[PDB]
RNA sequence: AUCGCUUCUUCGGCUUAGCUAAGAUCAAAGUGUAGUAUC
């Protein structure tokens, strides 16, 4: 519920301000959400502690 | 037994099988003997607390006479012998019980 | 005495079929039903004639006496025989009654599934989803679908799951559809479900959660061997060479040589 | 006769929503595309603009009376 | 013996018409022969001693 | 010892190897009582074990 | 039926403990000082 | 009529027909797997 | 068991297999069959023919 | 005999009645009889969800759905609602109001729509704002709502009134657009 | 099986119990009189008392108390064993009254012997019974 | 649109004749008679 409602908000806001003659300042905030969501998507279980 | 399963049934029913509810008595009684735990899982369970009843009340009776007869072979001096060998046994089993 | 000939005759579906074609030709409307509603009550009327009697309504335009028409057809015969009556008697109803009687259009619903047979019950099911959701409130509709696969029965209930699953995730998403992949994986037939448990390692793996993929795929192998479903064991090992390590592609292994060996008895 | 013709209306039931090909992504919409109120709002719209058009003509009888003094 | 034959064959043929046209055929028969016939069916259609 | 139903005789898994090195700790060559926890028997704990 | 006549409630109040098997007999004496009971330990006791 | 279906007997030890009634039934009545074996914590704290 | 159980499905599923044209051909025999009728006789009164 | 069986019989028995009458009325009821049985059935049919659980707000709304389309007696409909209400969540956590407080929107709009009693809608608001958690969460369309309801009465005073009152317990973004977004409007 | 008579001892009548129902008779004919239902236990006691009580004790260790002139059933007392025996050996099988008959002693398959006596406090007042024929 | 004999498959029903100290106990080898296969 956090998750999405920061989501929203951000992406909202770019689909507004984009697309405009001195845009390029702002970096892109939906397409480096989506860059960094597949970046993060490789994870492994860690091993134990103990053993 | 006999008489508590045909009354514990009521009418209609295959009670040849009664003689069977005597066979499961037997086994539940050796095996309280042999201290294994005696349960037939699909049991008609009414006749399991008949049964367990009837051991039971044997356990009492097999004990009370165990006790009994070592008391006199401690007062013995009579040809016990072969009431030595089966009062030994069941001291064996409840020694080990 | 009542002779058989002609005390049999009246029971005479070729000539009252010919008796209600003239009326149509030639009665105008209110003999056409008198002679139909004595077919009905004499029982001669095929389904055929239901349905023919109901068009000759609607295209009279007595469209409220079709439906009814439809309903006495409903009470006459019983199922598979009704079938046609309530596909032909819900479509019409729905198109132009659908959007303000809907109110009464879920009593026709509710009538018919309550003696619906599995077999049949799959697309009655279906056209009462699609009333709830253009028309009605949501939740109606996907309970229709949590009633649909329990209704349907086992050759079919995978569609009924698969639509379920679509319509929950495309208004809820899939955080809220976790729950109908638990209960289709324990429900539907193990070639579907060990699909299912493939279909919902990829959500799992997607948002993530690897921890809950392994027990979806270990909870799968048991009903999978490694003799002919080489497709699932693959998949899993692609999993566990990704998102795994050691002390769990060796966890892997182990069911892996459990489940053959229930298998290859030999 | 249409026998089939219940399968005429559920079409797009039985082609759309019938199968899924695969899923293997995940974004912001697709983790709640719709608010679980949704249908509830869906069913106030049509009553929600006739308050707010009745707000409009308020709010201007508002300004009205203002400047009138 | 003749009779018999013909509800027979025509039955038959009228399984091969729909399926030369590719139809659910025991539907089609449960139109003509539900309105008698399931009179007919519901004729058709431990606790021992 | 061998030929019983119910035996076990599979691989020795995490908590099986666990629980038999926590219980050699615990216990002190008792090997009959822990056979029963781990149900794996007595010699397959043993042999397990060394 | 008939209008049941009303009687008090049955109360308990002893647990005799002293057979070694089950009892089956109860008699009192007709000069309701004592009464015996027989068991399957093969005694009878005479209780006050 | 189902309350009453006795399950027949099969015993450990007496078979006076000589039946063969082996391997798996023989087992079912043993109901070893019931009882599960749990040990008391203060052995670690003895050992340690 | 193993073996006649693995063969015996498989002859079952192999009937099962295709279980439509023979039967729809069966069908269609049968009905060409009734629907042929009379045979010619060929009588056989050698003593009216003489 | 239907109809005197639905009398004496009402709640738990008419069950078995009313699927027979309303075939029966499914020929000879077309008009008048048809939409009466089955909305009473239905009424009764939502009376039953209720007794069974009164959590279950998609049957008050259902329910309210059907009384609303009867155009059912302004008392009747106030005696629904406010008994579909009375059923406030026992989780106090905003996840599970978010459907139960239509049921207070719904209220109003009814009051000021089709009642037209906004003596009373005041009423209805007031007591849903007497309800909510404020300092917990706050739903920003009731203090939205209520606000634009007095602009409606002509009531600037009140309305910022409530808009302050929200901001001054909960100031939340919602409040602000909507409060500033009113006086640019005025 | 019929196991347990009694002769309610100040009218010629007579009651007996089984399984099936407790039936009342008339003597010396032995003509039949209306059942006392229920207590559908292997039933194996019966007293009866100077006043009219009936009592039936139950293999399963239930106990019923009844009024010999209508069958009503007016105590269910279910029996607990003492220590160490609780399940099976519930049951009951004697019953005696005291000659007063105001005592009640009943022997049990618990090993025990038990004596009941009748509450006094405020009871008639709390209790009653209508007509219900 | 009513009609009959037979074969087959296929479902439910369709019995361990006590007890005790598990009643007690653990040699194998060589000589004589009966059964099966070949000339
Ligand atoms: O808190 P905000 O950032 O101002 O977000 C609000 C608010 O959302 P919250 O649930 O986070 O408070 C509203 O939700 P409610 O408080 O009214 O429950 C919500 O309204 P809905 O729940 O009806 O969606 C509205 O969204 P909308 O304006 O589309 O109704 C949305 O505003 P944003 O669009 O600015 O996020």
């Amino acid at each position: 519920e956090q998750i999405v409602k920061i989501g929203h908000a951000s992406d909202s806001v770019r689909q507004y301000i984009d697309g405009t003659a001195t845009s390029g300042l702002l970096t892109d905030y939906t397409e480096s959400a989506r860059a960094n969501a597949v970046a993060a998507r490789t994870m492994r279980t860690p091993m134990l502690k103990d053993t | 037994v006999m008489h508590d399963i045909l009354d514990m049934m009521p009418d209609g029913i295959k009670q040849n099988k009664a003689r069977v509810i005597l066979q499961h008595l037997s086994e539940a009684w050796r095996c309280w003997k042999a201290n294994i735990p005696w349960k037939v899982p699909g049991l008609p369970t009414p006749v399991e607390n008949m049964i367990l009843r009837y051991v039971k009340a044997k356990a009492d009776w097999w004990t009370n006479s165990a006790h009994y007869n070592r008391e006199r072979v401690r007062r013995g001096a009579t040809v016990d012998k072969t009431v030595c060998k089966k009062n030994l046994g069941r001291l064996t089993r409840l020694y080990l019980k | 005495n009542m002779q058989s000939v002609q005390a049999r005759v009246h029971r005479s579906p070729i000539l009252w079929a010919m008796y209600a074609d003239y009326e149509e030709c030639c009665g105008t409307v209110e003999s056409c039903r008198k002679v139909y509603d004595k077919m009905i009550e004499l029982r001669v009327a095929s389904p055929q004639m239901i349905m023919n009697y109901a068009m000759f309504l609607e295209e009279n335009e007595y469209f409220e006496l079709a439906f009814q028409a439809y309903e006495k057809g409903i009470a006459l015969f019983k199922w598979p025989g009704v079938f046609d009556i309530w596909n032909t008697y819900l479509v019409k109803f729905i198109k132009r009654y659908g959007g303000k009687k809907l109110e009464r259009a879920r009593d026709l619903f509710e009538q018919c599934l309550e003696n619906c047979p599995p077999t049949h019950a799959k697309y009655i099911f279906l056209l009462y989803a699609k009333l709830e959701e253009e028309h009605g409130l949501a939740r109606h509709a996907l309970s229709i679908y949590n009633r649909a696969c329990s209704g349907v029965d086992r050759a079919d209930m995978h569609s009924m799951y698969n639509i379920y699953i679509k319509k929950v995730q495309e208004m809820y998403g899939i955080a809220q559809c976790r729950p109908i992949f638990e209960r289709a994986i324990s429900e539907l037939p193990e070639d579907k479900s060990r699909a299912m448990s493939l279909r919902y390692a990829q959500l799992e793996t997607t948002v993530g959660e690897i921890d809950r993929a392994r027990a979806i795929y270990a909870h799968a192998a048991e009903i999978s061997d490694p003799k002919v479903h080489v497709k699932f064991w693959d998949t899993w090992k692609n999993f566990e060479v990704a998102h795994g390590n050691e002390a769990t592609v060796r966890d892997m292994l182990r069911v892996r040589r459990s489940v053959e060996a229930s298998y290859n008895v030999n | 006769m249409d026998l089939d013709i219940v399968q005429r209306e559920i079409t797009e039931h039985l082609k759309d929503v019938l199968h899924e090909k695969a899923i293997d992504s995940v974004d912001l919409a697709m983790l709640a595309p719709k608010k679980i109120d949704w249908d509830l709002k869906r069913d106030i719209e049509s009553k929600l603009q006739k308050l707010e058009r009745r707000t409009q003509k308020a709010v201007a009888t508002i300004i009205r009376q203002r400047l009138a003094e | 013996k003749k009779e018999r034959d013909q509800w027979q064959v025509k039955e038959l043929q009228d399984r091969k018409a729909a399926e030369d046209k590719g139809l659910d055929y025991e539907r089609v028969r449960s139109l003509e022969m539900s309105a008698d016939v399931t009179e007919k069916l519901e004729q058709k259609r431990f606790t021992s001693y | 010892e061998w030929l019983d139903p119910g035996i076990k005789k599979t691989e020795w898994s995490r908590e099986e190897d666990e629980k038999l090195l926590h219980l050699a700790k615990l216990m002190p060559t008792q090997w009959r009582t822990i056979a029963p926890i781990v149900g794996r028997t007595s010699a397959q704990c043993l042999e397990r074990y060394e | 039926m008939m209008k049941p006549k009303w009687h008090a409630p049955w109360k308990l109040y002893r647990v005799a403990s002293g057979h070694t098997g089950w009892v089956r007999a109860v008699d009192v004496e007709p000069g309701n000082q004592w009464f015996a009971s027989g068991g399957a330990d093969r005694i009878i006791k005479i209780w006050d | 009529q189902n309350d009453w279906k006795i399950p027949p007997c099969i015993s450990n030890w007496k078979n006076p027909k000589g039946f063969t009634v082996g391997l798996d039934k023989r087992l079912a009545a043993d109901g070893r797997g019931l009882q599960q074996t749990h040990i008391n914590e203060n052995f670690a704290k003895l050992a340690d | 068991a193993s073996v006649d159980e693995e063969a015996k499905l498989k002859r079952y599923l192999e009937k099962q297999a295709r279980k439509e044209q023979e039967l729809k051909e069966k069908r269609k025999a049968k009905l060409e069959k009734l629907t042929a009728g009379p045979a010619k006789h060929m009588f056989e009164d050698q003593d009216y023919l003489s | 005999i239907f109809k005197y069986g639905l009398d004496n019989l009402p709640s738990n028995r008419t069950e078995e009645i009313f699927k027979h009458y309303t075939q029966h009325e499914k020929k000879f009821g077309e008009r008048v009889g048809i939409e009466d049985v089955i909305i009473s059935k239905r009424k009764t049919q939502y009376e039953k969800m209720v007794e069974e659980n009164g959590y279950n707000y998609d049957a008050w709304f259902d329910y309210l759905r059907l009384l609303e389309n009867e155009e059912t007696d302004r008392e009747e409909v106030e005696d629904v609602y406010e008994r579909a209400i009375a059923n406030i969540p026992p989780h106090s956590e905003k996840r599970y109001w978010r459907r139960y407080i239509y049921l207070w929107i719904n209220y109003a709009l009814y009051e000021e729509l089709v009642a037209k009693d906004f003596d009373r809608a005041r009423q209805v608001y007031k007591a849903c704002i007497d309800i909510i958690p404020h300092k917990t969460f706050t739903f920003a369309k009731v203090w939205i709502m209520f606000a634009h309801f007095e602009i409606r009465q002509l009531d600037l005073n009140a309305a910022r009134k409530i808009m302050g009152v929200a901001i001054g317990k909960c100031p939340k973004d919602k409040l602000f657009r909507a409060y500033i977004d009113l006086e640019l409007q005025l | 099986s019929v196991r347990a008579l009694t002769i309610h001892p100040r009218l010629n009548m007579f009651a007996s119990a089984s399984p099936d129902n407790i039936k009342q008779w008339k003597l010396p004919k032995g003509e039949f009189m209306q059942n006392l239902s229920g207590h559908n236990a292997i039933i194996n006691t019966l007293s009866s008392n100077d006043d009219g009580v009936v009592v039936s004790g139950a293999d399963n260790g239930s106990l019923c108390f009844w009024d010999w002139r209508s069958g009503f059933c007016f105590q269910k007392i279910q029996t607990k064993p003492q220590p160490g025996s609780i399940e099976s050996e519930a049951g009951i099988y004697a019953s005696c009254f005291d000659k007063t008959g105001l005592r009640l002693i009943t022997a049990e398959a618990d090993k025990t012997i038990k004596m009941y006596k009748e509450d006094d406090e405020a009871t008639e007042e709390s209790h009653p019974i209508v007509w219900r024929p």
